[PDB]
């Protein structure tokens, strides 16, 4: 049986984001105010 | 320092878009399809291998298409629907990428391809040429 | 008397809900 | 690899959530019970038990249902309020959960299971089941 | 002098004779069916066997129903007409039956039984219960 064999000629390079944490929040500052 | 590659190893066309090209294999030992495709095609297309005879009113000119019985491997679990060869293309193959498939015994002195029923208009982008790596004369 | 022993079948959802200070600075 | 857990301690069905069944514990050695809900519970409930025997008539067919004197081992501090069984679902049972005992002194040869009054409007919602051990 | 064999095998509801529930078999590892009549039959009953999976809203609530395929079972002249693992009560089966068989592969976390088309009337006949081997 014919065992296929296909490879690819260009290729464009995989395209990824380089994603980092964000600056800290903190979740409750006391002094706050209402 | 490209070597002429034309003799020891030629190739021929089997498959133009419009209508196929019986190819004599007889002078060379062994043999292999690259098939490309030009266009996005739609679905997973199938094709059809043929092989020829010397027609005895001019035993240079091919005859009818006879269709090859291919064998199964030692490890091919679904296997054929008719006992007869085929060939498909998969579908979502790019172009600028090319595959190549070979019939794994010949049984005449010419290979045809054509398209089954159901893929015409679908296989009028896909070229199909042959190439050959011997001499044996 | 019939000794009741049992025994559970989810295994452990527990989500704790773990909890960490906040940012707290003073009392004024 | 599961094997044919059926025979060899198979199990039958006591309380299928409506009415009881007198389960056959004659051609067994030992036996016990397996309590499984399928909702909520209101409050703590509480079932019976009884024991029958091989009716006149057919000895095949279990005969009426006698209550089953429940007896103590060095511990009991509260006895049951008379000689009877009767088990009793906590208040805290859940659904994907099982609580599983026995009665240790079997009587007669059958086994059915009723609840007491009070709770059949919860006993709606458990599973009462019996599975054997003896080969005899 | 009978034990405790809730824990160490306990049993649940397959099939009460309206409806069936999927049985976990997470935490157990061998198990079977336990088939009993409660009367007379009229034609041979056939129940399909069907697999769940854990539901991707809460790890421990099942799925929908899955059919579970069977296996050859290679020392066998299996006369299967589709591969969907089933399994059928022969005529003339009474109600004092200790009729049990099991499923040669598991599939995955819930088992359940239902009947299949033809075996709906003397279905609600059979009275079907599953036992384990559980560990873990």
């Amino acid at each position: 049986m014919v065992k296929l064999n296909c490879r690819p000629l260009c290729q464009a390079p995989t395209a990824s984001r380089l994603v980092s944490p964000p600056c800290f929040i903190c979740r409750g500052v006391a002094p706050s105010a209402p | 320092m490209n070597f002429n590659v034309g003799v020891d190893f030629p190739s021929f066309i089997a498959w133009d878009g419009e209508e196929s090209f019986p190819v004599k294999v007889d002078g060379f030992n062994q043999f292999g399809f690259t098939f490309k495709t030009i266009a996005a095609l739609t679905a997973a297309t199938t094709f059809n291998i043929f092989y020829h005879e010397p027609s005895d009113a001019d035993p240079c000119v091919p005859g009818p298409a006879i269709r090859v019985p291919e064998v199964p491997f030692c490890d091919t679990v679904l296997l054929s629907e008719d006992g007869l060869a085929a060939v498909t293309l998969p579908e979502t193959v790019t172009p600028d990428s090319f595959c190549a498939g070979t019939v794994p015994c010949m049984n005449g002195q010419w290979i045809s391809i054509a398209p089954a029923t159901g893929s015409e208009t679908n296989a009028a982008n896909v070229q199909i040429t042959v190439t050959m790596k011997g001499a044996t004369r």
